[PDB]
Formats: structure tokens, C-alpha cells, sequence
């Protein structure tokens, strides 16, 4: 029943921008913390950013020096990630993953479910 | 409003904390743990020893199970008075206290299936009667007993967890004269005017260290008794010299004899230290009385006194050496 | 009608407030900034291996649930209010028996800023454990700590940090020292983690470094013992025919030595092992004993081997002071280099 | 910071055998370690969370254990489809989340 | 379910329960029956004239407001429900300071029975005043009591008795005092009168005979042996002035040292006692030995024969008179 | 149905009743009738200048707001209502730390008669401060007071008075005496006024008269001192040739007297001036020192004026004993007649 | 009636009273006037570095909210109303252990006045820390203070002043300490700043002068007289070697006894003091006298002519040098 559907796929020139959106359905959206995990071609999984289940608090990985920004809308049941000042090193499949609710951290430490992911290629070609 | 707030408000609705879980179905089974922070001073005078522990208890309360997505509620000491809590008490404690600074030092954690974990920090002045024979060569192993105060075996049963009682460093503990050797835990049923109660015990093996006592008592006393022996080797006409030497050794021995028992309760039996000190005092007494007798007999039987001087020279050291040998082998054997 | 505004603000503040839940339950790891002002470093009891300390414990954190807008920027609260909001449940790991002062009223303060930041100050006396290694007594230096942290909240829920640079977050008043047998050299602060069966917890530690004063023990134990040994040796310059004098002298010197040893050990706490003071006592007592037995040998060999008696008297006269001087040099050097 | 290291970098085994994957952390991550399986061409799947608990619907052959800095995932009776890349993920303070480099579990012929 | 049945039973019983009225308010007096389980008896203080004891204090009355028949089980309720029931206002008339132990919870019990019986338990540590007469100390027997009484209710309202008659008090046979031994105890149920009116009363009493071995070894042997030392002077030729004077006066100094250290080590009873009389006797004996030597020394410069005669008769008499004094003292004080 | 009427009386007894106002607040002065039953006169601590007393404290006053007309003549309230009505705020002026016993339940009682008269009995232990003037120690006698009164209500609002003829309002039980040092001779009740910085108050006083037992001090310090002086005398009663004997005799007598005095002082409280026993011990120690100096003079003058040596020896042998005897005669005569 | 009038008045006052708002919450600072009636100063302990005092603590301020005009008389309300009014947060910065007396009821006073003035009295016992400098003990004067500050407010809110100027403290001229004498007391008022903000402070300080007669007759005279006795050995003849050695070493032993017994007679101050200086001076004098005799004994046989002159020179030298030592000591320490 749970369904995370990433979108926003498209080419981007270096230094450009892109807005990924992950539509969620099948569960209460406002109780789960959602995160963005990216996998570069032929590499391992890497965590990008996370947002609280109410949208109040946002956390980003080190490699994203204030370039990305994560957001959500509990009315639309959608998770966003506006990316800016991109680079060729940012190419990867980006997954939205949901984290169970808990009284520790801002949710259990793991991702209970994952999306299928969308390829985001950055190249001027 | 919040999810956890609604869970808590629903849990506490229609809850009677006067009634134990399963008040009329089956006995409440409580698993117990201890983390011994330290074992404080053992004062044999009052027959008690201090111990600081983190005490944990776990049980199942079917009225505290919820059906949220959250798996565990992590709580302060705020709910402890709101839910039912076992009335565990320490049967052999002269006085115990919980800690309240800065905030009550309890912890509560309720699981999805109604399992409850409750932990609190305690300091206990447990009582144990020390059999002070062989002191200072005495070993002790005295307990910490706890049980429910009001629930007999048919309501509450205690059970030790796999690794329940654990000790910390043991290096910083305040055991002055003793040395923690090990611990054991036990279960029993004790009959009382109220009923049969499951009593849980933990034993702590404490071995005294001679140290203080050996130095202060044993060495000075031995050398004081040797002073009379050296007195024997002076002269027969040195009457003031021998008399003064004997009397001052008696005075020194009397001074020593008092502080041996200042570390002991007013027990009315004889300990190893008391036997040693009394034997030394008798040795000094006998040396001086021997000289007195010899000086008296110098006018009666000089031929006999000439033998007696060397006979005492021989006997006194030998008797004291045999006394040391038998004393030390027997007591160290025990 | 200018007080109704504040009373309504305070009344609304707690509206729908659950103090069983930490601030930032679903957003953050609650982060408490701590500071300690030691108003007086109380006495140290080596008998109990503990020390007392009186502090103004200041803990700050953020509570978005208590944001407010009004004429005032900082809002004063009373104990009846502070007992209704969530506060960190800090405890002292090695604490023995702490008292929170409440005369004439509870010595606590709670301030809230418009943005939800709280400052909770508390005046409280702490009796903490001071595990002491008294091997080098009375020349022993101790560094015993004050460790605090949260009960019931693991590092995944509440973490403590020093409000300023750690070294400047623990401040001792200039006239704070209430020590009469020690001297407070300074302190070191640190952070850490303690693993338990219930999880990992943050620990905030502070070590106060102490150095025992020696003058008292010198002037009331060491000098009397040294001078008793000197007397015992003074015995050697008398004449052998003064047998009663030499015997009474030696025996009364031994009696005085036992008196001194009893007094010294009765001063020290009852630790079952040897301290520098015990070593000095035993060696000096041995010197007195050996002088007495040497006199006994001299008296024996008089009337039968007068030449050897005089020879050994001269030899003891020459040797015993040299042995004692060498022992003093070695002992004082080895225990003062440390 | 916390750095998860997975050894071996690869593990060649044949069906029906018993596998053991190790994730070792530089500092202690308490019990917050999870294991993920990513069959090539798909999205990851949660296997073990809190270092010992099996996720929902996971066959009982997946077992995990450990705590602190040393963790292990054991597969008993490798089925043919249990050949994929396995990741360990940690939840901590300094890096909020972090993944291991991954261990690729291939068929032995 | 059965849990719900017990809950509704307890809610009904507590509903409209007037805590201000005793059971059978207007009617026959409510009978309260007492059990005491002596957990321990602690320091018996001669200086403060009191002793400390720990006990499980139980009371059992019968309340019909609390009668239930819907279930056969005995309802042990959380101890905090005792603040909603009527319990008797029992108080110990001679306690100095007492408390109920409170770790991990207030150590009290409350149990209901289908026929209305209430079983009310407490774990109490009390310090009770003991009128102690230490004139014969240490050869004394003390009688320490514990009076139990009702503060407000009179004998027409509340009636006290022991449950099990002589088996009401238990655990007395297994107390182990380092300084005493319990030889007997009695249970007394009487009635008394105050400026307000008659009142029920119970009384538990103990008989403590002080152990004498410690006092013998620690006090009597030193004095006797120093007296013998003092005697030894008689067998030294009356020309040994320095020796005899040193021996006698150093025995005097030793006796003073013994007495001083006994003062410091023993309890501070500031009136005269048997131990004080014995120490004074021995001090006076040593003083007499010194005086008789002084007399002999002033004499032999005139009548050496008379000096020798005095020495011989002193040799004979001093031991005999000392032993006779001992026999008189030991017979009188035993 | 009797239970119904009793409960209704209790419930209606507190209608419109405010416990913040003393009865007759605007019309009369509240009269409180006090009565003490001393259950045991606890120990008197000389070091702390205090004594302990267990009492049954009774107070009776009339409150019109509590009048009831029911079948019974007097009803015994419970402590919950005892805390709901007004009661006098009696306190002990010289108290140090007192306790209101509440084992197993608060040892209090409140009884209301139809007239509205209340009888409020408490059981409490008072530790009161007793100033000591130890000039005549151990021949001293003291009058330990016990003053009490209202803490807040001045002479114009609350006045205390004894329920019977004052002499027979403070009663001590026959076996209510826990005194070792002292003997209780009798009490002297009185009433007075005290002017504080807040107004004029009624103070109810009671002095317990005490006399110190002397036999212990006699047998423990006076006899040893006198006997040691007699030894210093038999020093003179001895041959002039025996120089070492007389020397050791005198010096050990001095050491014995030092031991006796040091032991004697320990028992005494830490007073600042000289007590009778301090006078006695000082004069005895002076006699011993003087005797040793006399022997020193005799030894100095022997072998050169032996006639003079003998003359001064006989003069001392006659002078010292009678001098000491007359000292004792005057000392005891003056100190045992006060 | 009058009682109804007062009751309605008090209800009106206490209805609408926010206990969290100070008088003139936004206005100028509330001025609090403080008296103190010192009742006693119990135990000035030098080992614990503290003193205990009981006092009546008063605070007066004007609260406009509590203003009434329907009646002329002052309202002395039951003390429990003080839990319903705003009272200042006054704390003693240097106290250790303190309490408000609570028998028969909490000893506190709350008196109102028509204009809105409030008088708030408390009876307190405070153990306050007073750092003592004992380098000159027992010839020293201590300076013990009581710092009264506000815990939360600053001078904008609260200002403290002694109500009555220099008569705000009374009863200080009746205190009779067992060992001290209050020579002077003083009142101060100032302001203190912490990391938390400025604060208003008040200070009451005393000056204590220790009494000397006890110390003289206890510790000083015996040491001087033992020194005199040590000198006496100069008078004795050279030949009396036994006499002189016995005298000298007995003086050494008795000086040691005095030192080691004053050890535990005096408070445990583990640093050095003037009494220590004096007793060490006497000890070294006695030691030097015994050394002098030893030198004379050695150097006699070889040259009595010089030995006799040395003995006479010692006879002259010791008294004058000891007098010089006494003079320098007494002037330097007075
Ligand atoms: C100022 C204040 O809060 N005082 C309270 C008082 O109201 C309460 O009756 C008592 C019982 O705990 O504690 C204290
Ligand atoms: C501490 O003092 C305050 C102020 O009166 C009081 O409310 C509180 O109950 C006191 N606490 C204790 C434990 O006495
Ligand atoms: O635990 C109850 C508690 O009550 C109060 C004090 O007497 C404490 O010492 C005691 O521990």
C-alpha cells in the first residue's frame, strides 16, 4: 500500500537547478521523517538530507554546502528537494526513504521503506 | 495533540494503580537487576556496610500496552507515581535512601506489549553480623536481601536475570580493610506472620587485609617483648637497671594493648589480636617477675639462681617462638 | 490594568503543555548547555574519601513550546511554574548526598526568552566521592572528580555541552576555598560517554587537583621522631659504668617512640597498607631499638672483653648517625621528587 | 567522526552455505545499526534494524548481532536470490546518517 | 473479566467511606490485635539511656464497611490506599525518635479480607527510652521496655490485645547483641489512666544481662597484674632504694594510665560504679605498697631487724588482704 | 442513624468558617489555657548547654464559631479537621530543635465541646537551651528555663494562662527523670511579658532546678590528686642520701599529676575561665612541683651544710602536710556551702 | 458583623492576587526592610569552619494589591496565608544547613497594615560558613559574617535596606559564647554582580576575641613548669648520672605526653599554630638540657674543671634564654 514515487528527472547543465518531488501515499505522511539518499553510478549508498516529520527541522550531509534545501507539504503528501549550484559529481539515482516514528533522535535511526529513484544527470553535453 | 501525549492519556485512562497487574489471575513475575556502583565502608562496630546500586525491575502490565507505531515510551520519574510499582524493600537494611538531586533519579520505559522497565538509584546501609573470631585474619560474606513488603508468594515472584548483578571498577571502592572477592545471588521462600515471601539475596565476599593491624599491633608488641629478653643479658647486681627496664616495658606494653581493640565492637569473646596481645603482656610480666624471684633467691640459693638465669635466657625466647609458630599456623590455616 | 497582560501570558504559556515529553521530541536531540560556578570548594574528608562543594549549577536549553510574544523580552518564573515544565534530570554520578537549598525560598531561578530559550540556575551543595590513593601520605596529591549527566535519557535523546569553552565553564570563586589541609591547584574539564545496559549516556566530568600541606605533619610527627632517634643515639657518649642511666634512657626512649607512633597513626585514617609516614616511623623505631640492643651488647662484653666493648661503642657512635643521615636524605629526596 | 567499514569487500559463496558480513565502526554507535539489501537494478530493502531485529516480512534465515563497534550479519542456507550488495547504516550525532561501502555477495563456481 | 470485578469491588468499598468514623462507631469497642516481629535490636546506649530496635509492626481490626463477598481472594492493596482507610492511632509512649522505612516505597502493608478484617503492617525503627541503673555496671541486668498505647480513643472505643497471645512477638530468640544477651521477654496487656481518661495499653519487655568477658579481659586483668607487680617490691632488699622506689612509683603511674585510658574508652556514666570501686581499690593498694616501702626505708636506718620484720609481714598480708577484698567485692556485685 | 447525625454535625461545623482569623478577632482577646505534663526530663548536655524534655502540651481556648447542638456533648475531630481550624501558634522561645511525634499517626488530638471550647493536646519533645555558669563545677546548680508563647499574636490579641493554680499546672511524672549527672529538685512556673521588636507578648515560663552529683568527680579526680600529693610528701619522708631514688620519685610524681590533670580536663566542657576543679588541680600540681624543688634545694645543700639540709627537711616534713590540709579544709568548706 | 467584615475583606484581597508578580511589577523597585533579633550563637566550631545562630528574621515591604480601608485595625493573619502572598526570595549566600522552626506550628508571622504594608517574620537556625585564620590560635580574633542577598531579582526590582539603620539588629549584646566574646558587630549594604546579573546584598558581621584563661591554665603553665624541672637537673651533682638522666628523659616523655594529648584535646586543625610553636619551643629546650647533661657526663672524667664551669654556665644560660624566648613569643603573637 505504501508508495513513494520520485519525479523531476531531467538533464541539468553544471551550475543549474532541479526540484525533485516524491509523492507519498498509503500511510500517514506527517508522522514519518523522510530523507534523500543518492547512489552515484557504480558506487555505494550515500545520505543527502533529512527532514523532520513536521517539517520544522532539516539536516544535510557535509558535501552539500548549503546548496540543496529539503521541504515537505503534509497537505499534498509530498517531499521536495530543491538543488542549486549543481556539479557533475552530483549525478546519481536519488531515493526518498521514510523513517519510522520514535522518541529517540527524530525517528528510529533506519529507513523502513524506499522509493524506486530517479536518475539525475549533470552534464553540459 | 501530539501522538505520544495521546498515547499516554489513553494509557492512564481507566487505570487503577492500587491493583497489581493480574490482581486475581496469576502472580506478577518481576525480573531484577543490580549495578553495584560501589561498596562503601564496612564498620564492624555498628555491623553494617554501605552499598550504592542502580536497581532495575521489569514486569508485564497488560493495562499498559498500546497499539501505536511507536515501539517504546521513554519517560521521567513523572509517571512512576501514576502507574503501579512493586513495593520491593531490602529486608536487612538499617537505612536506605533514594537520590533526588537534581531531579528524582528514577527511570521508566514502557514497551508496546505492556512490558515495563523501572530503574532507580539507591544507597543502602545493609546490616550484617560479623563473626569477629580470627580478627584480623577474618573473612566475611554478608548479604543484601530484598522482597515484596505486602505481596506474598502467590502475588509477586522475583527472578534473577541472566547477568543481573554486575559490579563496576572495584578499584575506586571505599573498602579500607577489606577486598571484594566475589558475589553470589540466591532465591528462597521465607515464612512470616503475613505469609510466604520470595526473598532474593546477593552475597558479597569480603576478605580483611591485615595491613594496618599487623603493622601497628604485631610488630611493636613483638619488639617490646624482646626488650625483656635483652634485659635478661645485663647483670645480677644491676638491680635498678633490671627493675626499671622491666617496669618501663610493662608500661609500654600497657600503652600498646589499648589501641588494638579500638577498631572493634565490645565483643565479649577473645579474638586473635586479643590473644596475641595478652600473651605478649604475660611474657613481659613473667620476665619481670622472674627477675624479682632471682633477686630474692640471690641470698637463699646462689647456686640455683646461677642456673635459673641461663634457664630463663633459654626458655623465654623458645617459648615465644613456639607460641608464634602455633598461633600463626593455626590462624592462617583458618 | 497592566498586570492582567502578564497574568494571561503566563496562564496561556502552559496551555496544552506536556512536561512528560522532552523539548524537540520529534525534531532534535535535546541539547543542554551547562555551566558551574563553585562558590566555595568545601572541606575534603580523607576519612570518608569525599569532598563537599557548593555550586550555582546553570543549565540552558531550548523549548519551542514556550515561545511567547509580549511587552517583555525575558520572563521570570517561580518554583510553582518551573515544576510544571520539562527540566533536564541531571544527577551527579559520584554524588553521595546533595542538598538543594530552600531558605527562605527554593534557591532556583527559571528565565524564559521570547524565542523559547530557558536558563535554569540552582544553588546546591554536593557531597561527592573522592577516591584517594594515600600511598605517599602526607605527600599525596589527589585529582578527584565531579561527574554529572542525565538519568533516563541516552545520548540519542539528551546531550550536554559546556556553555563556553570547557576550561572557562567551571569557575571557582577567589575566596571559595574552604580547605585547611589541602591546596587547590586548579581543575580540568572534559566530556565523555558511559555505556550501560540501558544505552550510552553523556557524562560531563571535572577534576579538581589538590595537594596536601605538609607543615603540620612535619612539625608534629617528623621532628619529634627525629629528635627521639637523636636522643637514643646521644646515649652512646655516656660511660659504660652508668648502666642504670643507659638502660632507663633507652627504655624510656622506646616508650616515647611508641607514644609518637600511636599518635601519628591515630591521626591518619585506617588504611591497610604502608604510607611514607609509616616507613619513616618504622625506620626510626628500628634505629631506637637497635641502639638499645647495641648498648646491651656493650654491657655484656664489658668485664670480659673490654677492648671489644670499647671498639663496638666507638663503631656504633660513628655509624648510627651516618645511617640515619643517609636514610633521611634518601627518604626526603625520593618522596619530594614526586 | 563515525566511519563504517565493511569487510570483506566481496564474499564468494555457493548456494546452501552460511555467510557472515562484518561492519565495524570507528566509534561506538550503540545499537543503531541497520542492514540493507540492494539487488542490482532495484531499490534497497531493510533487513535488520537496531542491529538484531528482523524487518517485517524478512525470511527467518537473516540474522544479525553486535553492539558498540563490531556488528555482524549472518545468512544461513543461502538461497539463489540472496546474492546482492549489503549495506550497513548507522545513526549517530556527528554524521547524522552514514552508510558502509557495501559488500557484494556473489556465486561460487 | 476478573480484573474488572476486583476493580469495581474496590471502587465500591472505597466509595462513601467516612475516614472519620471507626468501625462500629456507636457500639462495641473495635478490637485491635498486635503482632511484632523484632527484625533487630541495635546499640543500647548507657550515655543516652535508650536502645534502637527495628520491627515489623502489624495491627488487625475488623471493619464491616470493607466487607466483600463477590470473590474468595484476599485483596492486598497498594500501600497508598492506607491514606483512605481508618487505621488506629497507636503510638509508642516512650519512643524518642522513630520512622517508617521508605525505600523503595513506604514500607507499609494494607490487606483486606472478605469478612472485613484489615491487616495493617509497618516497618518501623524506633529509639525508645530505657531507664537504666548502672550502679552495678558492668555486672548489671537491664530491663528495657516498649509501651504501646492509643492517643485519643479510650477503652470504651478501642481495645488492644496480642494476636496469638504469647506467640505475638517473634524473632526475639535470634537477636545477637555484641554486649548483652536477651534472657527473657514478656508481653503485658493492661489498662492505665491519664488526665483525659482510661486508655488501652500493651507492653513488650526484655531483660538484658551484660556480657562480662570483655570487661574482665580489658579491665580487671591489667589492674590485678599491676597490683602483683607492685607486690614484687617486697622481695627486693630494702637497701635497693632506687629499684624499689622506681618499681613502686612506676606501678602507680601505670595504674593512673590504665584508669585514664579506661575513662576514655568506656561509656561516660558520670556517677560511681562497681568498675570505679575496683579501680580505686587497686590504686589504693599500690599506694599502700609505696607507703610501706617508705616506712621501711625510714626504719632500717635505726632498726634493720624491725625493717625486715615489716617487710616479711607485708609480704604475707598484702596478697591475703587483696584476695579477701576481691572475694568481698565479687560476692557483693554478683 | 447516629452515624448520619455525627457526619452531618462534622460537615456543617465548618460552614463559613475561615481559619485565618483568630476567634474573637475584632471583639475580645483570645485566652488560651495551657498545661504541661512532663513525661521525662531528658539528659542535660553540658557541652552544648541544653536539655531535652518530653511533654504532653495541652491548650484550651473558646471558639464560638464551633458551637453545635447534637446528641453528644463532645466530639473528637480528626487531624484533617484539626488542620482546618484555627489553633494558637505557640512556640518555645529558648527552643533549639523540637519535634512533634507522629508515629504511627500524628500524636495530636482536638476535642470540641458544645460550648465551642477546644482542647488541643500534642505530644512533643523539646530540646531547649540552658545557659550554664560553671564557676563551681562540679559543685554547681542550675535553673533550666522553658519559656513559650505566641509567635505572631501580641499581648493585646492572645494571652496565655495556666489551667490551674500555676504551681500545679506543670506536672512531672514520678519516674519522669532521665538525668545521670544531675538531680531534679523542683520547678517554678511563672507568667510574664516580653518586649520584642514586633510588640508586647505574653511569655509563660518554667524553671527546672538541678543540682550536680559530685561523688563521681570526687572518686575520679579529687582522690587521685590528693593521693599524688601525699606521695610528693612521702618524698620528704625519705632518706637524703638516696639521690636517684628521690629524683625519680619526684619526677614520676610530676608525670603522674600531669596525666591526672590532662585526664580530668577532658571530661569538662570547653569553658573559658577557671572552675573550682581547675583551681584544685592547679594548686595540687603546684604542691608537687614545690616538693620537687625542695628536694633539689636539700640535695644542693647536702655535703656542705648537712645540718641545714636536715633542718629544712624537717621543716618541710612539718609544713607541707598541714598547709595542704588547711587548703583542703578552706576549699571544701567554702565550696560545699553555696 | 465585624468578623464578616474582616472575612470579606481578606477574601477580596486574596482574590485576584497573582503570587508571581511583585508589588509594582513594572514600577520602581520594591524596597524590603530587614531586621534581625539574634536569639543565640550556639557552636562556633574551628574544625568545621562555621557557626550556628538562631534569629528572628523580618522583612517588610509595601504591596499595593493588599490595600484595604474598610477597617482600622491591623490584620495578623494565620501564618498559612504566607503561602498565598508574594514574599521576597531572600537567601543567605554563606549558609550550609538551615531550617525554619516548626513547633508547635511553622514559626512564621504575617502581619498586614491598611496602607498595604506587609511584615513577614521567620524564626531560623542557620549554620553559616565562617572561614577562620588560626595561625595565631589561641590568640586570635575571628570575623564571622552573614551575607543576605536576593536570588533572582536585581536592584531594578528589589532594593534591600536595614529597617532601623543601626538598630536593625538587636540582642547581640546579650550573647554569651562559651569561648569567645563579641567585641563588635556591623551592618553593611552594597551590590554584587555574577555572570547572571547584578544583585542587592546586605551583610551582618561580628568580631570575636577568644578567651585565654582556659588555654593558659591548661596548656601553657604545665609546659613552663616541666621546663623548670628540666633545668633543675643543673643543680644536681655531676655524679648523680642516673638521677640526671632519669629526670631529663622523664621531662622529655612528659612533654611528649602533653603534645600527643593536646593533639586530640584541641580541634583537628591540620596546619600549624602559635600553641604548636610554644610547645615545640618547650620541647626543644628540654631536649637541649638533656643534651647538655650528656655533654657534661662525657667531658667530666677528662676535665672536671671545665665540666663544672660548663654546668654553671648552663645554669645561668637556660633561664635567661628561655625568658627571652617567652618575651619574643608573647610580643610577636600579641
Ligand atoms: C510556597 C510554597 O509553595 N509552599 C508549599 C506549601 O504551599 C505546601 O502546602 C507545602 C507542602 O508540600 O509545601 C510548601
Ligand atoms: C522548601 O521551601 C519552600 C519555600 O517555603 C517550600 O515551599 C518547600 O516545600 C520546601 N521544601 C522542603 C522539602 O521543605
Ligand atoms: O525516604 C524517606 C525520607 O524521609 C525524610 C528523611 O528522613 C529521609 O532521610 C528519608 O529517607
Amino acid at each position: 500500500e505504501v508508495q513513494l514515487l520520485e519525479s523531476g528527472e531531467g538533464l541539468v547543465q553544471p551550475g543549474g537547478s532541479l526540484r525533485l518531488s516524491c509523492a507519498a501515499s498509503g500511510f500517514t505522511f506527517k508522522t514519518y521523517a523522510m530523507s534523500w539518499v543518492r547512489q552515484a553510478p557504480g558506487k555505494g549508498l550515500e545520505w543527502v538530507s533529512a527532514i523532520s516529520g513536521s517539517g520544522a527541522s532539516t539536516y544535510y550531509a557535509d558535501f552539500v554546502e548549503g546548496r540543496f534545501t529539503i521541504s515537505r507539504d503534509n497537505s499534498k503528501n509530498t517531499l521536495y528537494l530543491q538543488m542549486n549550484s549543481l556539479r557533475a559529481e552530483d549525478t546519481a539515482v536519488y531515493y526518498c526513504a521514510k523513517e519510522p516514528p520514535a522518541m529517540v533522535w527524530f525517528g528510529g535511526g533506519y529507513f523502513d521503506y524506499w522509493g524506486q529513484g530517479t536518475l539525475v544527470t549533470v552534464s553540459s553535453a | 495533540e501530539g501522538d505520544v501525549t495521546v498515547i499516554l492519556n489513553n494509557l492512564l485512562e481507566g487505570y487503577d494503580n492500587k491493583l497489581r497487574p493480574d490482581i486475581g489471575v496469576k502472580p506478577t513475575l518481576i525480573h531484577t537487576d543490580m549495578y553495584v556502583n560501589s561498596i562503601g565502608p564496612v564498620n564492624a562496630i555498628n555491623m553494617e556496610y554501605t552499598i550504592d546500586i542502580f536497581f532495575a525491575q521489569t514486569w508485564y502490565d497488560r493495562r499498559l500496552k498500546f497499539n501505536s507505531t511507536i515501539k517504546v515510551l521513554r519517560l521521567n520519574s513523572n509517571m512512576v507515581g501514576k502507574i503501579w510499582i512493586p513495593d520491593t524493600f531490602f529486608r536487612n537494611s538499617k537505612k536506605a535512601d533514594a537520590h533526588w538531586i537534581t531531579t528524582p533519579n528514577r527511570m521508566l520505559r514502557i514497551w508496546n506489549d505492556g512490558r515495563v522497565l523501572y530503574t532507580l538509584r539507591l544507597t543502602i546501609d545493609a546490616e550484617c553480623q560479623l563473626q569477629l573470631h580470627n580478627f584480623p585474619m577474618d573473612e566475611h560474606s554478608c548479604p543484601l536481601e530484598f522482597s515484596s513488603y505486602g505481596y506474598p508468594r502467590e502475588e509477586i515472584v522475583y527472578q534473577w536475570k541472566r547477568s543481573s548483578v554486575e559490579v563496576g571498577d572495584t578499584r575506586s571502592w571505599r573498602l579500607y580493610q577489606f577486598s571484594f572477592v566475589g558475589l553470589r545471588n540466591t532465591t528462597e521462600v521465607v515464612k512470616t506472620t503475613s505469609g510466604d515471601y520470595v526473598v532474593m539475596s546477593v552475597y558479597f565476599d569480603l576478605s580483611r587485609r591485615m595491613g594496618y593491624f599487623t603493622i601497628q599491633t604485631y610488630i611493636p608488641c613483638t619488639l617490646i617483648v624482646v626488650l625483656s629478653w635483652v634485659s635478661f643479658w645485663i647483670n645480677k647486681d644491676a638491680v635498678p637497671a633490671r627493675t626499671s627496664l622491666g617496669i618501663t616495658t610493662v608500661l609500654t606494653m600497657t600503652t600498646l594493648s589499648t589501641i588494638a581493640r579500638k577498631s572493634l565492637p565490645k565483643v565479649s569473646y577473645v579474638t586473635a589480636m586479643d590473644l596475641f596481645v595478652s600473651v605478649c603482656f604475660i611474657f613481659v610480666f613473667s620476665a619481670l617477675v622472674e627477675y624479682g624471684t632471682l633477686h630474692y633467691f640471690v641470698s637463699s640459693q646462689p647456686a640455683r639462681a646461677a642456673k635459673m638465669d641461663s634457664y630463663a635466657r633459654i626458655f623465654f625466647p623458645t617459648a615465644f617462638c613456639l607460641f608464634n609458630l602455633v598461633y600463626w599456623v593455626s590462624y592462617l590455616y583458618l | 490594568d497592566n498586570t492582567t497582560v502578564f497574568t494571561r501570558i503566563l496562564d496561556r504559556l502552559l496551555d496544552g503543555y506536556d512536561n512528560r515529553l522532552r523539548p524537540g521530541l520529534g525534531e532534535r536531540v535535546t541539547e543542554v548547555k551547562t555551566d558551574i560556578f563553585v562558590t566555595s570548594f568545601g572541606p575534603v574528608s580523607d576519612h570518608d574519601m569525599e569532598y563537599t562543594i557548593d555550586v550555582f549549577f546553570r543549565q540552558s536549553w531550548k523549548d519551542e513550546r514556550l515561545k511567547f510574544k509580549g511587552p517583555m523580552t525575558v520572563l521570570r518564573l517561580n518554583n510553582l511554574m518551573a515544576s510544571k515544565i520539562w527540566t533536564p534530570d541531571t544527577f551527579f554520578h559520584n554524588g553521595k548526598k546533595s542538598v538543594a537549598h530552600n531558605m527562605t525560598m527554593p534557591n532556583k531561578l527559571l528565565r524564559i526568552t521570547e524565542d523559547g530559550t530557558l536558563l535554569y540556575t540552582m544553588r546546591l551543595t554536593v557531597r561527592a566521592e573522592c577516591p584517594m590513593h594515600l600511598e605517599d601520605f602526607p605527600m599525596d596529591a589527589h585529582a578527584c572528580p565531579l561527574k554529572f549527566g542525565s538519568y533516563a535519557y541516552t545520548r540519542a535523546e539528551v546531550v550536554y555541552e559546556w556553555t563556553r569553552e570547557p576550561a572557562r565553564s567551571v569557575v571557582v570563586a577567589e575566596d571559595g576555598s574552604r580547605l585547611n589541609q589541602y591546596d587547590l591547584l586548579g581543575q580540568t574539564v572534559d566530556s565523555g560517554i558511559v555505556q550501560s545496559s540501558t544505552g550510552e549516556y553523556v557524562v560531563m566530568t571535572t577534576h579538581f587537583h589538590l595537594k596536601r600541606k605538609i607543615g603540620y605533619f612535619v612539625i608534629q610527627t617528623y621532628l619529634p621522631c627525629i629528635m627521639t632517634v637523636i636522643l637514643s643515639q646521644v646515649s652512646f657518649w655516656l660511660n659504660r659504668e652508668s648502666v642504670p642511666a643507659r638502660t632507663v634512657f633507652g627504655v624510656t626512649t622506646v616508650l616515647t617512640m611508641t607514644t609518637l607512633s600511636i599518635s601519628a597513626r591515630n591521626s591518619l585514617p585506617k588504611v591497610a597498607y604502608a604510607t611514607a609516614m609509616d616507613w619513616f616511623i618504622a625506620v626510626c623505631y628500628a634505629f631506637v631499638f637497635s641502639a638499645l640492643i647495641e648498648f646491651a651488647t656493650v654491657n655484656y662484653f664489658t668485664k670480659s672483653q673490654p677492648a671489644r666493648a670499647a671498639k663496638i661503642d666507638r663503631l656504633s657512635r660513628i655509624a648510627f648517625p651516618l645511617l640515619f643521615g643517609i636514610f633521611n636524605l634518601v627518604y626526603w629526596a625520593t618522596y619530594l621528587n614526586r | 567522526e563515525i566511519v563504517l567499514t565493511q569487510s570483506p569487500a566481496t564474499l564468494s559463496l555457493s548456494p546452501g552455505e552460511r555467510a557472515t558480513l562484518s561492519c565495524r565502526a570507528s566509534q561506538s554507535v550503540s545499537s543503531y545499526l541497520a542492514w540493507y539489501q540492494q539487488k542490482p537494478g532495484q531499490a534497497p530493502r531493510l533487513l535488520i534494524y537496531d542491529a538484531s531485529n528482523r524487518a517485517t516480512g524478512i525470511p527467518a534465515r537473516f540474522s544479525g548481532s553486535g553492539s558498540g563497534t563490531d556488528f555482524t550479519l549472518t545468512i544461513s542456507s543461502l538461497e539463489p536470490e540472496d546474492f546482492a550488495v549489503y549495506y550497513c547504516q548507522q545513526r549517530s550525532n556527528w554524521p547524522p546518517y552514514s552508510f558502509g561501502q557495501g559488500t557484494k555477495l556473489e556465486i561460487k563456481r | 473479566s476478573n480484573m474488572s470485578l476486583v476493580k469495581e469491588t474496590v471502587d465500591r468499598l472505597l466509595k462513601g467511606y467516612d475516614i472519620r468514623l471507626r468501625p462500629d462507631f456507636g457500639g462495641p469497642p473495635v478490637a485491635v490485635g498486635m503482632n511484632i516481629d523484632i527484625a533487630s535490636i541495635d546499640m543500647v546506649s548507657e550515655v543516652n539511656m535508650d536502645y534502637t530496635l527495628t520491627m515489623y509492626f502489624q495491627q488487625a481490626w475488623r471493619d464491616k464497611r470493607l466487607s466483600y463477598n463477590v470473590i474468595p481472594l484476599n485483596l492486598t492493596l497498594d500501600n497508598r490506599v492506607a491514606d483512605q482507610l481508618w487505621v488506629p492511632d497507636t503510638y509508642f509512649l516512650n519512643d524518642k525518635k522513630s520512622f517508617v522505612h521508605g525505600v523503595t516505597v513506604k514500607n507499609r502493608m494494607i490487606r483486606l479480607h472478605p469478612d472485613g478484617t484489615v491487616l495493617y503492617g509497618l516497618r518501623i525503627t524506633t529509639t525508645a527510652a530505657c531507664m537504666m541503673d548502672l550502679r552495678r555496671y558492668p555486672l548489671d541486668e537491664q530491663n528495657c521496655t516498649l509501651e504501646i498505647e492509643s492517643y485519643g480513643y479510650t477503652t470504651d472505643d478501642i481495645e488492644f490485645y496480642w494476636r496469638g497471645d504469647d506467640n505475638a512477638v517473634t524473632g526475639v530468640t535470634k537477636i545477637e547483641l555484641p554486649q548483652f544477651s536477651i534472657v527473657d521477654y514478656k508481653l503485658i496487656t493492661k489498662k492505665v489512666v491519664f488526665s483525659t481518661g482510661s486508655y488501652p495499653r500493651l507492653s513488650l519487655s526484655f531483660k538484658l544481662k551484660r556480657n562480662i568477658g570483655y570487661f574482665i579481659l580489658q579491665t580487671y586483668m591489667p589492674s590485678i597484674l599491676i597490683t602483683i607487680l607492685s607486690w614484687v617490691s617486697f622481695w627486693i632488699n630494702y637497701d635497693a632504694s632506687a629499684a624499689r622506689v622506681a618499681l613502686g612509683i612506676t606501678t602507680v603511674l601505670t595504674m593512673t594510665t590504665i584508669n585514664t585510658h579506661l575513662r576514655e574508652t568506656l561509656p561516660k556514666i558520670p556517677y560511681v560504679k562497681a568498675i570505679d570501686m575496683y579501680l580505686m581499690g587497686c590504686f589504693v593498694f599500690v599506694f599502700m605498697a609505696l607507703l610501706e616501702y617508705a616506712l621501711v626505708n625510714y626504719i632500717f636506718f635505726s632498726q634493720p631487724a624491725r625493717a625486715a620484720a615489716i617487710d616479711r609481714w607485708s609480704r604475707i598480708f598484702f596478697p591475703v588482704v587483696f584476695s579477701f577484698f576481691n572475694i568481698v567485692y565479687w560476692l557483693y556485685y554478683v
